[PDB]
């Protein structure tokens, strides 16, 4: 938003196996004034 | 002719020929971010 890349994050423990039914808001973690065009992204995996 | 000519600075030369270090500080203000602010004063905290 407005050249500001905002990253919010949360570390919720899993009560169960997958996708626990509950509510947990995401606290703000960082705001970066990178101001670049973002239209796609990719994740990185670690191979052992 | 060679475009580059040596200054040949010497202490015995006159003031107009002595070496002078010049720095141009251009405060570019691109119309989105703001990263260089001024370290302005902060006063004491008074309560009640
Ligand atoms: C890239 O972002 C700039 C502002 O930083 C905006 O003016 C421009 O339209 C954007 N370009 C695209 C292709 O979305």
């Amino acid at each position: 938003i407005d050249g500001y890349f905002k990253i919010y994050s949360k570390h919720t423990p899993i009560i169960g196996r997958d996708f626990p039914q509950g509510f947990s808001a995401l606290e703000p973690l960082v705001d970066l004034p990178i101001g670049i065009n973002i239209t796609r992204f990719q994740t990185l995996l670690a191979l052992n | 002719y060679f475009p580059l000519q040596s200054y040949g600075f010497r202490p015995t030369y006159g003031v107009g020929h002595q070496p002078y270090r010049v720095v141009v500080l251009s405060f570019e203000l691109l119309h989105a971010p703001a990263t260089v602010c001024g370290p302005k004063k902060s006063t004491n905290l008074v309560k009640n």
